[PDB]
């Protein structure tokens, strides 16, 4: 029996939801239960992105599946340049300040090639041109080497249809597109599978077909990317068991528990509750809020998405000269990172050896840079961008700040505690008040009360003895979220979930 | 230039 | 050493030019010289169209060659209806008064299937539709059974691109199209051949490439459809010998021998004469006219496109009570068949048992039927359509009529004389003037003299002693065009045309 | 529909 954690894809920078899935996979491995991530969306660099976290056998992508490229590794690089000049007798004209080449047969322009690396080892795409220099076709290569997709273009480079290949060059899917509000949308998909020809109207129906081909009796599905996965599970037979996992607040306005509409990302799930064996949320409070809202229609249970180990990297090696505050959060409006920049403006006149290091990425990074310049805080507030390993950054961290107005748990909060860094967080739904005991491992403060924020951060700077005591509380609280503790809950859950 | 259209 | 006769294709109904090529292959076959027809254009019905005339080994089609279907035979016949209902679990709705099915699954319209035959053993094409009933793709089946071409559609069913398969379903050619003045034009061709990929701007460049793959030292090409074949031969090296064969009048106004421009269909040939070893035309007079006009730049030589054998069907078994006039001519304007319906309208006043049998096909079909219907001649004038064997129709024929304003030679005229049927023809260039001696085997009458046409036809009906005399004259004239005398002219030509 | 076939 296999357990399948169904998300959408993996980017370059590991997000919360992707980390929750990989955490869950490492917990099932530790307990000996077979488990695989399932990715839906077409992504020809997915094998590169997954490389740094999971193995090739730890996941299945839907497009890889129909393209017979599941559990395939990289080929030894093909020397395209050398095959184009020596074998094809083409002429290559390098494009300056690029990894691109223009390809000609004598004086005739045929192809524009973009490589990914400056070593020309990874062909990315090739554009095909007709006698009038119309771009009729784009060839997209998988980072593993093979040609994954050809796109046929019409008019002003509009997508008309896509063809997906196995590594041998046989066609396995066809997609046909029409334009609606200036974007291409799928109107038909043809799949060649098990020597038959299947017809679908959209990617959701293809999703539902994929889930059905994966499923064997005794298998269990987990729906983690509900905006895509719920509609897919809605077109699968009830005989295939699936658990819905909520990753954040479930309603658009959390101060109206009874009345607020469900978020768009959960609508399709909440509108077909009886499809699901259960809902999992991260926190007690959200379990009780959700079980009320859905009038107990299906079981709701709380299993935190995050866990701690013991750390072999250094803990609380503080610089005795300066105070290092840290924010570990997306540069995104709900994290309200502008508030922590206001906090430093107020503190800098009192404690001038202060540093705030903000680890993350997103749209707000320009407004946040402009806010630091405005206040002349370039020496004190550092937008560090995204680091894939934070272990060294927690070593010398005095305090971690959270000014968010909505969490599902906050992996960053537990991660901080686990490295012995105490946290000062607004008391919001959900997670902070289950993870912080005021005056034990940090302080909870009323949502958006920036005065209480300043007062309490000032109190811990003034009292290095208090920071030492809260640090040790942080390691103790982290132990309540241990690997062993999460395995005990997942084991009981999996043993009770299937029908008997 | 018209030539920048060749790439993406 | 192979002799290749290069035309465009063979229709469902043979053209004069297609017949000339088959005649030439039969003469080469009887004298023991290797010959093959070469056909350029994509025709998935070619194998069927060839079956009455030549062997599968007697021709190579260019699309067959790249599609790896050259010399491939008809498959074991496959039951599509049973595959779709029994194996696929689709529901079929037969379309009234057709060989067509609509195809549904899951309450959706998926496909429209058209068969060639009433026993539904030959699938012709299948149209595919998206979620909104847009026709996104057409599958075209070769009459031998395999899927030959998929066409992708944009907008108002416009042709965007075509994929061409070998019989296993591997892609061997891609064509990309753009509309110019409301018709689709090739802008790009991709061919996968000899483990390589080749790029062409148009069918001429692909033709040229095909000719160069066929050619072995010693082979000889005949260019028989010059509007396509000459532009192809203009892109092949002069070391490949080719002969130009003209099938009709060479200039637009035949009256201005010196000054009239060359017909559009022969321009590319006449603009590059030194490329060609010689010009072959059917008649003495066209030989004299063309040699003067090209200032003897290359040799010009007359070999008739038609020949006579001895006939093993009845000859001149006339019905005494009724007279049967025949026209063997395309339903196309330069044949001016309307004039013969007009002749009959006049003749029924004097011969109440007269019938005119018009054997052919073409565009004027409806306009000629409407003319017959408007004169109440439905019992005297029959459009018989195209018969593949006319042998039995000649048996009781009294006279043949030709009212054409231009002819290369006219095979129908020689066929008529060979079966003992005298001919009355306008004295036009070229062909009739050399095939008819007035008062010996028929009568030559002034171009468009409908008055004189009636007088001579009536005279021959009024005098059956004359019709018999001209019937013996006809069999005598046809003997001058014997299989044996054409072989002699062909054999001498092929022995001298190559440099030594 | 009339446009279904050719
Ligand atoms: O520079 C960074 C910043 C963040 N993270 C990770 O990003 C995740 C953010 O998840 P969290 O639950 O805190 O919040 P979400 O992003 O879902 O709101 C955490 O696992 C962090 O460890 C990281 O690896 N490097
Ligand atoms: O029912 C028909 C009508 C015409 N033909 C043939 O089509 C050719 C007509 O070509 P011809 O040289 O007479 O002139 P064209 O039609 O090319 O001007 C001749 O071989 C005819 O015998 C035929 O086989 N069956
Ligand atoms: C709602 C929000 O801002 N962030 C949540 C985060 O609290 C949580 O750690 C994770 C649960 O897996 O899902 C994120 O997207
Ligand atoms: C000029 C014309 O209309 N038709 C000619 C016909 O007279 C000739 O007998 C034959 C030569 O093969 O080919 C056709 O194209
Ligand atoms: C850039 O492309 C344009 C085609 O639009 C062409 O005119 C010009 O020659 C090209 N220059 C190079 C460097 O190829
Ligand atoms: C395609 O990329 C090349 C090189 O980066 C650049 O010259 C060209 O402008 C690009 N085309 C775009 C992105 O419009
Ligand atoms: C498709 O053929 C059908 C069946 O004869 C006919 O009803 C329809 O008009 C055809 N479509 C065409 C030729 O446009």
């Amino acid at each position: 029996a296999m357990n399948y954690f169904v998300g959408n894809s993996l980017g370059v920078n590991l997000t919360g939801i992707e980390k929750a899935i990989i955490n869950r996979l490492n917990l099932f491995k530790e307990m000996g239960r077979p488990a695989q991530c399932v990715f839906l969306s077409w992504n020809r660099y997915l094998y590169r992105n997954a490389q740094n976290y999971i193995t090739s056998s730890d996941y299945i992508n839907m497009y890889d599946f129909f393209q017979e490229a599941t559990y395939l590794e990289r080929n030894e690089p093909f020397d395209w340049l050398s095959y184009w000049t020596d074998e094809c007798h083409y002429t290559l004209k390098h494009v300056e300040n690029s990894h691109d080449f223009r390809i000609y047969d004598q004086e005739r322009f045929l192809m524009y090639a973009h490589f990914q690396d400056p070593k020309y080892r990874i062909l990315d795409y090739v554009n095909h041109f007709d006698s009038q220099r119309r771009k009729v076709k784009r060839d997209f290569y998988d980072v593993r080497g093979f040609l994954s997709c050809s796109r046929i273009l019409v008019d002003k480079q509009q997508t008309l249809c896509e063809f997906f290949y196995n590594p041998e060059g046989d066609t396995k899917l066809e997609k046909y597109f029409s334009y609606k509000d200036g974007k291409p949308e799928v109107q038909k998909i043809i799949v060649y599978y098990a020597n038959k020809q299947y017809f679908f109207n959209n990617e959701t129906e293809l999703g539902a077909f994929f889930i059905k081909q994966l499923y064997q009796h005794g298998d269990l599905f987990f729906s983690d990317r509900n905006v895509y996965t719920a509609p897919i599970f809605n077109l699968t037979p009830e005989s295939i068991p699936v658990v819905a996992v909520l990753h954040s607040t479930h309603i658009k306005n959390i101060d109206a528990l009874d009345s607020s509409p469900f978020k768009n990302v959960y609508k399709a799930m909440f509108e077909n509750l009886s499809r699901y064996r259960a809902i999992i949320v991260s926190t007690e409070q959200q379990k009780l809020d959700v079980e009320k809202r859905i009038n107990h229609t299906i079981p709701v249970v709380n299993i935190p998405v995050g866990y701690s180990e013991t750390i072999d990297t250094p803990v609380q090696t503080l610089d005795q000269r300066s105070v290092k505050l840290i924010s570990v959060a997306r540069y995104s409006p709900e994290k309200q990172l502008h508030q922590q920049i206001e906090l430093i403006k107020r503190l800098v006149s009192y404690v001038p050896k202060i540093e705030l290091h903000m680890y993350g990425f997103g749209s707000e990074s320009k407004k946040l840079n402009e806010l630091i310049q405005k206040y002349g805080l370039e020496n004190h507030v550092y937008l560090r961008g995204f680091l894939s390993n934070l272990d060294q950054e927690y070593s010398d961290a005095y305090l971690s700040l959270i000014t968010s107005n909505m969490e599902g748990f906050s992996l960053a909060l537990l991660e901080s505690l686990a490295h012995g860094v105490p946290v000062i967080s607004y008391d919001i739904k959900y997670g902070p008040n289950e993870l912080i005991t005021s005056d034990f491992n940090g302080y909870l403060i009323t949502k958006n009360d920036e005065d209480a924020l300043f007062d309490k951060v000032k109190y811990v700077i003034d009292h290095p003895e208090v920071q030492q005591r809260l640090s040790k509380g942080s390691l103790a609280k982290a132990q309540q979220y241990s690997k062993a503790s999460l395995i005990k809950q997942w084991d009981q859950f999996v043993r009770l979930i299937l029908e008997h | 230039s018209d030539s920048d259209s060749d790439s993406d």
